């Protein structure tokens, strides 16, 4: 346990917390708390209890079919033989319906299953998102986390709702498949002239990269100042004190200007945030309002020019 | 981005739909940006920027209102702070050039030992109890079933030499955790909180090494008003005094290495 | 409802309105499911083929 | 739990008429199907 | 020009090299020995960056050259030179620029250190910097060394360094397979979920409904253990975060590392390890 | 109508203004979700045949 | 009725609350996964033999 | 456990008879099944 | 449980409900896991020979 | 533990008998099933 | 068996029940696994061979 | 019992129960490891030559 | 450590002897293998 603040050297214990007072109509917790000194070593060892109401039991009976359905075909390719399945685990995977069907309800055989599936696991996140409303609410919270979740989701349906369904067929789906949805991505950007020139895919990235930059400085200031009792944000956001007094002039000093205690925190949500409603976008104009990004670059003059030491025929035009 | 445009389309006509938002709300943030420290108070060097401007880009923003829990007052963001106090000289008479402590730095409370008048009050659990407290108040909490107890272990200094001995340590009911070490200083024979950012452990020799002040420093160390309830205020001021330390505890640390 | 009367006891070691939403829920899917693995399969009733095609008719 | 046989019993009829409720609204739903397409 | 409360932290000392001489404040900013170091790489090579755009590809008068943000590219020398410097105009110029780099990214953290040893701060951030460093020191210098060739180094180019990422990565095909590579991107992953959860639940606490107080610590357990069970703790996160992120960086290290000094076949392949197994 | 007589209790164990707008919303996504699932596959009853003037006379 | 005998002393040890859950989920899932993965299996009823495609007469 | 033998053996008499109440219900499925549609 | 008698001894260091509980489980996966990787390879009545028509001859 | 060696005997046996029951009730499941489909 | 006549100090360091546990699992795992990679090539009385072909004599 | 004269002293330093479990650890996972590298290529003993091709010439 | 040089002996006695127990049980299958498909 080497202490930067990095692994909590000595821990204590107190009777199992059941959570605070809900309003009515909530259902009271439950769960066992537990306990796990090794867990409790990197952050709290205490667990649970969980809540699960109407949504949340409705959402979790739900995706829990979307899953099964999956890990079923998934077993069923390989002949229901386990060997052989927890050998192509990451190859197995339930894929989408052929062309052949548009957006008709396909046969169980032919891509039915992957809809059923789908469906399942589209209203299973729809109806998480209420899970999280009614979770922060009923605590007198804002709904920061659901207008996140929100915008995952956004990213989420583009890759089903808005995007295929206007393109005509489930064809342009991502299948249930741990490789062959990478092959998805994969397929994707090769049938869309390379996303590395596509507009939105840039702006996402920016935040792929920003969000981990930022934690990597949040997450660590908060600790290099964990000394001055850093991490307890909370009173801090209310009465300033010495931790985020100085929290900040590191920064400032560092780069010229810098945020608040509080302020910082809705810059990462909205580098978080902000990163899935680039992708969904970047996605929605893929396949529907342009089809080679490449090309579309360099027609906005983007596409860099590079020398001619390599180059080819082409066969085509000649015969 | 080019500064003629010759070729117009869908895709494009949504990307600056992008940018002004982006323009937008990194002013919004900004503003944020500017509820705690502004406005500035020299010109030792002129605002830098594309656009120097008055203060900043955005002009400050509407002060908010928080509501604290029960038995509690009002915070408002921004708000017009008094200013503060300098127990240090400049070390020049030119802009941006530091400012030395007088006296012992390991107390002038200026830089490193410098610790803002936090509220002189304390900070409460959902309930109304002071959040953090010594284990000789927390009835309920116990040592981790396995972890080595702290209590009875001896802290060392900086130095090396003995400064005193653990004889409680401070848990939070809020946060299950510990955040501080009552700790009993030989000198003074004092009783002086020690917080965990600075406490170090050696399981081996039951020791609480720390690096941040030397043992005899231990003795005049920021004392506590009630010795049942940490105060707000003296908290920070509290592991504060062991920053200077980090840079006061030794001539050789604030001096160069090369 | 004959068997009910030896039934009636679970109610004093389950908490009611446990069964209540664990079922309606459970319901829930099961529902939007059949019609769904059904209507993918044995008759897709909706489009597939009586009443007079959507799609003759229709299309044309 | 939290309950005595009392309030308990009630509850086991009151919803026990609307549990069948279920068994006939269903059968009903069936025994009308299997006469329009009879399946298997 | 300070803060509200700067002044009061301004003071003098912790410096590692010719601290007294440069050890002051210009502006937001702090100089001392580092501070001018830098900044002797920045305009030596943000200028050399434009002296590219200006010069270009072949030459300031031919058609290539280009001054379009997009377009502008400063690819390295060929790999024939290897371990050779290159004309300054065939790859000099990269070459030099790419060692103010290092001079600019090492220094800028190394400016840090002392500047945390001022604040008597933690210096969490700088050696979490270092990982985006040593990340750099692997684009240039770690890998291409292995693979004996400055030339494998990534063009400076805003939308030129993104085909340097498509070839190399389509030199050992789908490169989506890569082991370190996913399991990287799982942290950037991670990490993004990470910062959504953690600012979001901020601001939720303390801007509550209306009418309602500053939520305490209290809650945010209770929140996290209502939705999913359990609540990581609060500078918990400030710790899984500063992981994920470095963890993000470090596997990604690896991942281009071992693509080509330690692998040349195709990555998809590699997995191959796990289908021969005697065991199925 | 004979367990009529013995449901209104059903409001003693069940808030009601829970059960209402979590349906109001039940109801809202389901209904949106059929039209949804005719539309696409069933039947277009906009583009599928009349009136086919619009882009009969208007795709031209 | 055999085992019955002493087969009683069980809950004395293992809680109802317990059983009575998991066996629910088991016989619930177990169940599904049973019509699933047979249904998939060549008796399949839904649209294998008979009904006689009908879907094929009808439709067009 | 959380009980003595009296409550005990009571729920255990009671739980079978609902235990016999599957496999006859279920025996009598599968049966139904297995004159219609013939498995093996 | 002839020589079992001995073994009595188990109990106290080999908990009770843990030992019970988890073992029911350990069958539950097996069970199915077995009847799983059985029914891949070996023989599959489910889709193998008779009585099975329906399926192929009902089919087409 | 937690126990004792009183009812350690006890637990001992119940658990045990029941043990052979399932036994000599799959055995005898192996065996309608080496009838029908001999297999190896 | 003689060479353990002093075997029994091994209860003395070692935890019985962690001891326990842990083969309890590790036969447990060690036994799936081999039948696990035996039946896979060596000899996969399964699919491999007889003594019947239900499925090559009852499929074709 | 050779070296037991001189060596003793080892135990002294080493954890005595660290040491043993940890080398437990070690030899059967180089064991299981072992068995793995050369079962594979060497010779696969189970999938590879004789006694025969019971399975394949057998069956078939 | 936790002991003294007397005990420390007693351990060393124990433990090595029937650790040739081991290398004694592993060379006769190394041999018995040896026997076998001697490889090279
Ligand atoms: C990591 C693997 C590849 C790589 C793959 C990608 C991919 C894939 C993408 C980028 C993208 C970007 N990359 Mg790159 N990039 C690499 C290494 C670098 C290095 C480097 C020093 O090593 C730099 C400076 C950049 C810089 C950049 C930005 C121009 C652009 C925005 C990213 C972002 O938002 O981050 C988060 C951080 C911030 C927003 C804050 C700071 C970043 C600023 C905005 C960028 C300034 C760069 C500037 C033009 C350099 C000259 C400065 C002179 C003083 C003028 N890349 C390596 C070789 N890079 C994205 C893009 O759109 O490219 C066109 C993108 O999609
Ligand atoms: C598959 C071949 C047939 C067909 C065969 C069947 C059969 C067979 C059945 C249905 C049933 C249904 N069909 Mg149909 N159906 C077909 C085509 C359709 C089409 C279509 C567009 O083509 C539609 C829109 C529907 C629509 C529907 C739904 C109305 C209904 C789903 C009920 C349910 O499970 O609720 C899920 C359940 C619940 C939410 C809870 C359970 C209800 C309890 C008893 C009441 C709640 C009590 C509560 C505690 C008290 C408070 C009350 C309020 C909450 C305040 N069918 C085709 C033609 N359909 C089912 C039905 O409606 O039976 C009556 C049914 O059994
Ligand atoms: C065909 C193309 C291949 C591919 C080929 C490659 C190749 C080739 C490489 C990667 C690399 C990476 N890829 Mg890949 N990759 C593909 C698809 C993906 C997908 C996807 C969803 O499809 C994802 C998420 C990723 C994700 C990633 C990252 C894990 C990794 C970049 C790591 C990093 O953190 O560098 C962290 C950052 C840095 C090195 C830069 C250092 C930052 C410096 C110090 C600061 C700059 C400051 C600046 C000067 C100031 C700006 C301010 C201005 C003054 C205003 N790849 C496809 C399949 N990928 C790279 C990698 O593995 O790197 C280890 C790599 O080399
Ligand atoms: C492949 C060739 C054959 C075939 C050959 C076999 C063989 C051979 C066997 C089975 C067995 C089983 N088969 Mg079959 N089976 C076939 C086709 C099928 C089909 C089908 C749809 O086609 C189905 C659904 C089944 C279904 C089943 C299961 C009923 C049964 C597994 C029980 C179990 O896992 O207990 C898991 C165990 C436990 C949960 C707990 C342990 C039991 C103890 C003794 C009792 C519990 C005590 C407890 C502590 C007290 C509290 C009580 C409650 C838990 C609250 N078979 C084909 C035709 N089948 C097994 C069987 O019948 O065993 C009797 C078996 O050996
Ligand atoms: C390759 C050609 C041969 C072959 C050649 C060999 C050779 C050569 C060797 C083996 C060995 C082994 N083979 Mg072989 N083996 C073949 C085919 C097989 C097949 C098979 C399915 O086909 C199997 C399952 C095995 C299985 C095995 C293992 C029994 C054994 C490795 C044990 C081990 O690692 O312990 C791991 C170790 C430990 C857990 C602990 C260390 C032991 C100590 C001394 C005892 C523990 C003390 C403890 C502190 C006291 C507490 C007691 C309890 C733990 C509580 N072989 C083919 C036919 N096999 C090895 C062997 O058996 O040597 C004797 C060996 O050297
Ligand atoms: C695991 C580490 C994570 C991380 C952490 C991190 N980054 C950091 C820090 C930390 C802790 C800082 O403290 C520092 C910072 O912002 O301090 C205020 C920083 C920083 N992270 C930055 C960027 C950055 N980080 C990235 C990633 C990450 N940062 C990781 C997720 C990425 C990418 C590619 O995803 C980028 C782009 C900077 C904003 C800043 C460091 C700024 C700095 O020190 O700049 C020094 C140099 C100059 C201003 C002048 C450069 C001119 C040179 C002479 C020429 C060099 C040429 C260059 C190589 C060409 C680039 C061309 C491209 C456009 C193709
Ligand atoms: C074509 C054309 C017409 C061109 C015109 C060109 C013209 C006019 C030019 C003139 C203008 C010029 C030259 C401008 C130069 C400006 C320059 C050089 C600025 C240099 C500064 C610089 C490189 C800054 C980099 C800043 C970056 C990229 C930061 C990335 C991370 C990020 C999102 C930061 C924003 C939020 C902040 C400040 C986070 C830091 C921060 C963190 C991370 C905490 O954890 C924390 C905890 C507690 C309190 C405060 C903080 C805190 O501030
Ligand atoms: C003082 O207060 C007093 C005591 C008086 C009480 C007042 C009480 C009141 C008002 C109480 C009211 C209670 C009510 C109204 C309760 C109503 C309850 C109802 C209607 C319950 C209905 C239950 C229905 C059940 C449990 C149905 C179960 C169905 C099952 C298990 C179906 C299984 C289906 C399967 C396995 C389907 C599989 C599908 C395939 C085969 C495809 O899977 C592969
Ligand atoms: C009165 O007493 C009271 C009541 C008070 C108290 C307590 C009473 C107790 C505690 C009674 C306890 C009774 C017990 C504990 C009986 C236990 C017997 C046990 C646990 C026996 C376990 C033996 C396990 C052994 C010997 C395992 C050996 C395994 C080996 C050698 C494995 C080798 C594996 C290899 C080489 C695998 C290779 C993998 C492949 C083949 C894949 O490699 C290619
Ligand atoms: C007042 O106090 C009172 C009277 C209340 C005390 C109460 C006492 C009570 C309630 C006592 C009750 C005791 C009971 C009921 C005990 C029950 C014991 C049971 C049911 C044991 C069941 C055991 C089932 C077993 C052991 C199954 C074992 C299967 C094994 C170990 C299979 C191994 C399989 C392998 C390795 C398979 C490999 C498959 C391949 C290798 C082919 O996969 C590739
Ligand atoms: C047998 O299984 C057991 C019981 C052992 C359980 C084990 C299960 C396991 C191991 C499951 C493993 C699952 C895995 C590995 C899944 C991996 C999934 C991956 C990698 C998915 C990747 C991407 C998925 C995407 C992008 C999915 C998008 C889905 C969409 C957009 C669905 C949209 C659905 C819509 C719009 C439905 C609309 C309703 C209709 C069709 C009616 O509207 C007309
Ligand atoms: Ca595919
Ligand atoms: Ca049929
Ligand atoms: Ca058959
Ligand atoms: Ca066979
Ligand atoms: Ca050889
Ligand atoms: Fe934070």
């Amino acid at each position: 346990p080497e202490y930067q603040n990095i692994f909590t050297a000595v821990q204590v214990r107190a009777p199992a917390y059941p959570g605070v007072p809900l309003p009515k109509g909530n259902l009271p917790r439950i769960g066992r708390p537990i306990f796990s000194y090794w867990l409790g070593k990197i952050g709290d060892a205490q667990i649970g209890p969980i809540y699960l109401g109407l949504t949340g039991t409705l959402s979790i009976f739900f995706g829990l079919v979307a899953i099964s359905i999956i890990g079923f075909n998934m077993l069923a390719s390989v002949h229901w033989d386990v060997f052989q399945f927890l050998k192509h685990f990451f190859w197995l995977g339930l894929e989408p319906p052929p062309p052949q069907y548009g957006l008709r309800i396909p046969p169980l055989s032919e891509g039915g299953w992957w809809l059923m599936a789908g469906l399942f696991l589209t209203l299973s996140i729809l109806l998480w998102w209420v899970r999280t409303y009614k979770r922060a609410e009923a605590l007198g919270m804002s709904q920061h986390l659901s207008w996140a979740f929100a915008a995952a989701i956004f990213f989420y349906l583009v890759l089903g709702f808005i995007r295929p369904v206007m393109m005509g067929s489930w064809a342009k789906a991502v299948p249930f498949g741990i490789f062959p949805h990478l092959d998805w991505t994969a397929a994707f950007s090769i049938r869309y002239g390379n996303l590395y020139y596509n507009p939105f895919h840039m702006l996402s990235i920016a935040f792929l990269y920003g969000s981990a930059l930022l934690f990597a400085m949040h997450g660590a200031t908060i600790l290099s100042v964990s000394r001055f009792g850093g991490d307890r944000e909370i009173d801090q956001i209310t009465h300033r004190g010495t931790a985020a007094e100085r929290a900040a002039l590191f920064w400032r000093w560092t780069m010229g200007f810098n945020v608040t205690m509080e302020s910082i925190h809705r810059w990462a949500w909205w580098c978080a945030v902000l990163t899935v409603i680039t992708a969904g976008i970047g996605i929605l104009l893929s396949g529907t309002v342009v089809d080679n990004w490449y090309l579309w670059a360099v027609k906005h003059g983007m596409a860099p020019a590079y020398p001619e030491v390599v180059t080819a025929v082409n066969p085509y035009e000649t015969a | 981005s080019a500064g003629i445009t010759h070729y117009i389309d869908a895709a494009q006509i949504t990307i600056w739909a992008f940018w002004l938002f982006f323009f937008g709300l990194i002013i919004y943030l900004r503003r944020e940006d500017k509820r705690e420290g502004y406005p500035l108070d020299s010109d030792r060097t002129e605002r830098s920027g594309g656009r120097v401007k008055v203060v900043g880009f955005p002009d400050l923003p509407d002060p908010k209102t928080f509501v604290l829990p029960h038995n509690g007052g009002t915070v408002v963001a921004p708000r017009v702070e008094a200013p503060v106090a300098v127990n240090a000289t400049p070390f020049s008479p030119a802009p941006g050039s530091p400012l030395v402590p007088n006296g012992d730095p390991m107390l002038s409370g200026f830089g490193p030992a410098a610790s803002p008048d936090r509220p002189k009050h304390c900070d409460l659990t959902f309930e109304g109890l002071p959040k953090i407290v010594p284990m000789r108040v927390a009835k309920e909490f116990s040592i981790a079933e396995g972890d080595p107890d702290p209590r009875g272990m001896t802290v060392v200094g900086l130095d090396g030499e003995v400064a005193g001995t653990v004889s409680d340590v401070w848990v939070d009911r809020s946060e299950p955790q510990i955040r501080y070490l009552e700790v009993e200083v030989a000198a003074n024979k004092k009783k002086v909180l020690l917080p965990i950012g600075f406490s170090r452990f050696d399981k081996k020799a039951r020791k609480v090494k720390v690096d941040a002040i030397k043992a005899a420093h231990f003795a005049n160390v920021p004392t506590l008003s009630n010795p049942d309830q940490v105060t707000l205020y003296e908290e920070d001021k509290v592991c504060a005094y062991y920053a200077g330390g980090k840079l006061y505890a030794t001539a050789e640390r604030a001096g160069p290495l090369l | 409802f004959t068997m009910n009367a030896n039934l009636y006891k679970i109610w004093l070691i389950l908490d009611p309105r446990r069964v209540l939403v664990s079922i309606v829920a459970f319901q829930i899917v099961l529902g939007l499911l059949i019609h769904m693995i059904v209507l993918s399969t044995d008759l897709n009733w909706l489009d597939d083929n009586i009443p007079v095609s959507y799609q003759a008719l229709g299309k044309k | 739990t939290g309950l005595t046989d009392d309030e308990a019993k009630e509850f086991h009829a009151i919803f026990m008429q609307s549990m069948y409720a279920w068994f006939g609204l269903v059968v009903i739903a069936h025994l009308l199907a299997w006469l329009y397409r009879p399946w298997l | 020009a300070m803060l509200s409360f700067e002044k009061k932290y301004r003071v003098r000392g912790g410096t590692l090299i010719g601290g007294d001489l440069f050890d002051f404040w210009v502006g937001p900013f702090y100089v001392g020995f580092f501070g001018v170091v830098g900044f002797c790489f920045t305009l030596l090579g943000v200028l050399l960056i434009v002296w590219g755009a200006t010069i270009g590809p072949t030459g300031p008068t031919s058609d290539l050259q280009t001054y379009n943000l997009w377009r502008i590219s400063i690819a390295p020398p060929d790999l024939s030179y290897g371990l050779r410097m290159a004309p300054l105009t065939e790859g000099g110029l990269w070459q030099i620029i790419t060692i103010c780099a290092a001079g600019a990214f090492i220094s800028w953290a190394l400016r840090e250190v002392e500047i945390c040893r001022k604040l008597g701060i933690g210096f969490h951030v700088p050696f979490a910097f270092s990982f985006a460093i040593g990340a750099y020191l692997v684009l240039v210098f770690v890998r291409p060394l292995l693979m004996g060739a400055w030339g494998h180094g990534f063009p400076y180019g805003i939308l030129s360094h993104l085909d340097w990422v498509s070839n190399v990565g389509y030199q050992f095909l789908h490169f989506h397979y890569n082991p370190a590579h996913m399991l990287a991107i799982s942290f950037f992953f991670t990490n993004c979920l990470a910062l959504s959860m953690h600012g979001s639940l901020i601001l939720s606490v303390t801007n509550p409904q209306k009418g309602e107080p500053v939520k305490t610590s209290e809650h945010e357990n209770t929140f996290f253990r209502d939705i999913v069970g359990y609540s990581i703790g609060a500078l918990a996160i400030h710790r899984l975060g500063l992981f994920l992120a470095l963890s993000a960086a470090f596997w990604s290290a690896v991942c281009i590392l071992i693509s080509g000094p330690f692998w040349t076949r195709g990555w998809p392949e590699w997995w191959n390890w796990w289908l021969e197994l005697p065991l199925w």
